[PDB]
This record gives C-alpha cells, structure tokens and sequence, in this order.
C-alpha cells in the first residue's frame, strides 16, 4: 500500500486503517512499526472517521525513540480539527495504570504549550486544558509527572490568573507526591521550578500560595535564599498586631532550624519590628 | 421559653453580635425556629457580628448566587425542570471546582449526602439564598471542623449508649448487626429526611453551633425511644431497615432526651 | 489609651469580615471563568 | 495618643482603598466573564 496515492476510489479505507490498528500493537521494534505509520501517513492525505483509534494508538509510541515521525504525523494531523485535546482528556479515567500512555498523550499535547508551536493557529485556551493534568496525575509514577514539571516550566516562560492558580494546584500535587517516590531527579526540577518561579515573580501576575507552598516544602531541600524571600514576604504583613502570626514563623524559623544565617534574618526582624 | 427568647435579642440587640454567646445559649437551650436560621448565618460565619454590615454582604451572596446559576444556565449543566437540592448541586461542585462534564453524570456519597442536607434545609429556612449559605457552610465545617470525629462516631456511640443501656447493645452483639449498622443518615447525613425536617432543627441549633458527638445522643435515643422495634429483630437488615422504615412519630422526645444525654456524657 | 487600642482591634475585625464578604464574589468569579472556557474549548471540539 | 489617632484614620482609609480595588479586579474579571459568555453565544450561532 506505500504504492498507494491519495486518491480514493474506494471506501475501505476506514477497515484497513482498523487492521492497522490491530497490527501496531504488536510489529518490529524499528522497521515494521515504521512501515505501519509510514501507512498511517497518507491517511491524513485524504478525509478520514471517527479516529479516537488513531489518538489511542498513535500515543504509546512516543516512549521509544521514534520522536520525528510520530511528531510530523501528529503536527500535520492537527489540521481539520482540533477535538484532539478532547478526547485526549476523555483519556483521563480508568487509565491511572497507564505510564506510558499519558506520558506520551500530554508530551505530544505539550505542542500546545509554550515550548514549540509548530501550528500555532488553533484556539489556545491553556486554561481549559490544564486541570485535565492534574486528573491525570490521579496516579504518582516518575516519568509522567516528570514530562509535566518539563512541559509547564517551558508554557510559565512567559496574565491568566485561573492559569495560574491550577498550575500552583498542579505543583501542589506535586509537593505531595514528593515525599514518595522521593527519585534524585524530580527534587532538582522542583525546587528549580520554584526558583524560575521567583525569578518571573516580577511580573507573575500570581498570588501569595506560593509562599505558603515553601512552609508546605519548608524541608531544607528548598534553597536558602529562597526561605530569604520567603521571611521576608511573610513579615511583610506583621505591622501593628497579629501577634500569633509573628510567634508561628519565630517557632517554625528559630526552634525549628538549622541553618543560624536564617535564625539571624528572623532575629533582626523581631528586633527591628 | 419567652423569657430565653428576650434574651436571644437582646443577645442579637447589640451591633457586636459574638458568637460564644450564641454558642452557649445553643448548648443550653434550643432556638426559636423564627429566629433559627438568622443565628445560623451568623453562626456559620455568613454574616459578621455586625449586622449592619450584613447589607452589604447580602449583596455579595445575592451576586455570587445569581452568578453561578446564570452560569449553570449557560452551560446548560442545570435545565429549570429540577429540584432545589439538585440545582444546588452543580454551584457546589463548580464553587468546589470539581463540577464534572456529563450532567447525567452518576453521583458520589457526598453528592447524596449534601443532596439530602439540601433537602432537609429548604424545609429549614424558606429563603433560599440563606439556604445555599447555610448548607454550604454547616457541610464545610462537617468536612473540615468535624471530620476529626465522624469516622470513629458508631464506636463512641457504642460506648455512649452502653454504660446507659447494655441491653439493647448485648443483643446487638449477638445479632451480629453492629458491623453494619449505617447511621450515615443519621451522623453523616444528619438525620436529613428520615426524621420530620420541621421538627429536626432541633438538635442541628447546637449541631450548627458546634455539637459533633450530640447525634451520637440521638442515636441513642433511637435505641430507647424504639427498643421494642430494634429488639424483635435479629439481622442486620431487618435492623437497618427498621432504622430505615422508623416512624414519625416521637423525634422531639427523642431529641429532648438527647439533650440530657448529651449533657450527661459531655455535660 | 487601651480604649483606643480594643477600638483599632473591632475596626479592624470589621473591615476584613467585610472584605472577605467580597473575596468569595472573586473566587466565585474566578471559577465561573474557568468552567466557561473550559466548555468553550469543549465545544470548540464539537464545532467541525 | 495623637499618633494612636492618626494611625486608627490611616489604617481605616488603606482598609477602604483595598476593598475598592479588590471590587475592581472582580469588575475587569467579570469584562472577561461576560465577553467570554458572548464568544459562546457567538460559536452557538453555528448551532
């Protein structure tokens, strides 16, 4: 069928993209799966069906390395429509067991977000598509969350507070799945991402949670300055009374501390309050 | 009680309108119905203890009510031909952000259990606008105040009603019907539905006031007010369902002995 | 002056119950946005 | 005493200029509500 040419005399078409489906799940590791997606190629070269098939099958392919071609049939499949997005989030149940999928549905879904827009031309709506993320980390495993912390550091490189207030849900889970599957990866990413975070702190347009994110991971994991900015922010209200707020961060800073450079910070603060 | 009642306003007279006042005068004594719903709202933090403020924050449940039903019309998530519970229940799961997709999406215990509150709290106040803040707040504080005590509520129950009446709890042990004995409705739910609601608000004034093991009383008082009933039967589902198909008879005195019941374990 | 200070504490009670009054209309707001763009996409799917 | 005073009339007038600006927010959020509710009307004019 690679002779085949995107003419379509016939009506078939819909049952051989079926058997191609029913193939691919089991071909070569590195020619046989790349003549049954060189096959799926020009089914994008003529009108097609009901492909939710195509979204479950083009999907736990990602993974291995296979990146440029499943890239290219994927870009150029986003053409005459754009449901995609839908029912990928419809992909969002009963599927917690599925690493892989996921892993490859959002990393392809990433298109749609900051890092490269190769069509650039579909509704944006990045709020909408967001918390279909947090359902699918219903689940907690390494390289799924991992390709999320990589796709959401790349979109924040930039408004939207509902945008915002997802993502600070998002990376909330996140913190909670930490103290877990406690890998030597993830700990980098995160903290970092809190970092970036401080950085386009200057025109975040967010809001104060992320503070109170730092007490929530206030484990020393957290960098240094970090907790600098983050005393300093949280004193910033203490002006004439709410005493008890002053006393809490005095515990959980000078009983509850190691690093005495901090212990001094806060001391001054009392001193000069 | 009118004597209590002139004590109730002149309690709300002033413009300082505390709450531990309030609390107390709960814990001592049930409400007027007339005047039960005000106090909720100030009880549940809907309004602050200054009243003449409260204006403004009419305006602000007024806006955020018509809102989100707008909203739900738009979406077209509620359709007019509903119930009040259940109109409900798409602002609670949007204002809880987890509104789901389907409307004929099946339903989840909480949905049941805010559904039969709902319920239960029309009957209670007749303004719904006031009802939507009360429910809200009085499932709130159930989720996030006294969460703390509803898993472990059938065993303090057990221990509650057994140094009163070890009778009607031996059997049960033999009966092999405490396992499954679902006082949910009654601990959970809150008596929402099975018991007359025009008759109910009863305990809730201290319940809403701050009273968590008191249905515990009441369940207790279950037990004795239908002993006979729980006691010519053996298994767990014709017990559950005896608890289930109760009559209508009796709940204020089973509430009016709850009162003492609560005071005797408690105080 | 402890007459002035329990005044500046009541104000200032009063004044953020007030304003938390209209936080809740924001954070109401804020998830009616969110729901709405979310069916917007959602339809944006079912448009072709 | 005088300065108790003065800082119970600044505190009393920052409290007022919060509350405004807060509303705002609410007013400029709810400009995107309502266009976005339009853009809804508009994508039901095809069905």
């Amino acid at each position: 069928l690679d002779e085949y040419i995107a003419r379509m005399v016939q009506m078939i078409c819909l049952l051989c993209v079926r058997t191609a489906s029913s193939v691919d799940i089991e071909v070569s590791l590195q020619v046989l799966d790349a003549v049954v997606c060189y096959n799926c190629l020009p089914a994008e070269s003529l009108p097609l069906f009901i492909v939710t098939l195509c979204r479950t099958i083009n999907v736990k392919e990602l993974c291995e390395p296979c990146w440029k071609l499943m890239r290219n049939l994927l870009g150029t499949h986003l053409g005459h429509s754009a449901i995609y997005n839908m029912c990928h989030l419809m992909e969002d149940r009963a599927y917690m067991e599925d690493a892989p999928l996921l892993r490859g549905a959002v990393f392809f879904v990433g298109m749609a977000l900051w890092g490269a827009h190769r069509l650039y031309s579909l509704r944006n709506s990045p709020t909408s598509v967001l918390p279909s993320f947090y359902q699918a980390m219903a689940c907690p495993n390494e390289v799924v969350s991992y390709e999320i912390v990589l796709s959401i550091t790349r979109l924040i490189k930039k408004w939207d507070i509902l945008l915002n207030i997802i993502e600070r849900l998002l990376q909330q889970l996140q913190t909670l799945d930490s103290p877990e599957l406690r890998t030597i990866v993830h700990d980098l990413l995160t903290t970092v991402e809190e970092l970036c975070d401080q950085n386009e702190f200057h025109g975040s347009q967010e809001r104060y949670f992320e503070l109170v994110e730092r007490c929530a991971d206030q484990r020393p994991e957290s960098s240094l300055l970090n907790l600098i900015s983050y005393r300093a922010q949280s004193i910033h209200p203490a002006k004439d009374g709410w005493i008890q707020n002053l006393q809490a961060l005095m515990e959980r800073f000078f009983r509850s501390e190691s690093r005495g450079a901090v212990r001094i910070k806060v001391l001054d603060v009392l001193s000069f309050v | 009680g009118v004597e209590e009642k002139k004590s109730l306003e002149i309690l709300l007279k002033d413009d300082r309108l505390d709450t531990e006042k309030l609390c107390t005068f709960s814990q001592r004594f049930p409400l007027p119905s007339m005047y039960r719903a005000l106090v909720w709202k100030v009880l549940l933090g809907i309004l602050p203890p200054h009243h003449e403020s409260h204006a403004k924050v009419m305006m602000y449940r007024k806006e955020q009510y018509l809102d989100v039903l707008h909203a739900l019309k738009v979406v077209r998530f509620v359709s007019d031909a509903t119930p009040q519970a259940e109109v409900y229940l798409r602002m609670y799961q949007l204002e809880s952000g987890k509104l789901p997709r389907s409307p004929s999406f099946p339903l989840e215990p909480d949905d049941e259990v805010f559904l039969a509150i709902a319920k239960a709290m029309e009957e209670m106040v007749e303004d719904s606008v006031d009802c939507y803040w009360i429910t809200r707040r009085f499932v709130n504080q159930l989720n996030t105040k006294y969460r703390d005590s509803l898993p472990q509520l059938p065993k303090a129950f057990e221990q509650y009603l057994n140094l009163e009446d070890g009778r009607l709890l031996t059997h049960l042990r033999m009966c092999s019907a405490a396992p499954k004995l679902p006082y949910d409705l009654w601990f959970k739910r809150c008596f929402a539905g099975c018991l007359p609601e025009s008759s109910l608000q009863r305990v809730w004034d201290k319940v809403v006031s701050g009273s968590c093991k008191i249905l515990v009383f009441v369940a207790v008082e279950i037990l004795l007010t239908f002993k006979i009933k729980v006691m010519a039967l053996n298994s767990a589902e014709k017990i559950t369902k005896f608890l289930e198909n109760i009559p209508q008879d009796s709940s204020d005195a089973i509430v009016s002995k709850a009162i003492d019941l609560w005071h005797k374990h408690c105080g | 002056l402890l007459e002035q200070k329990k005044y500046l504490e009541d104000v200032k009670l009063q004044a953020r119950g007030q304003l938390q009054a209209a936080e809740s209309r924001y954070e109401a707001q804020k998830r009616i946005t969110q729901v709405f763009e979310l069916e917007i996409l959602d339809l944006y799917g079912r448009l072709e």
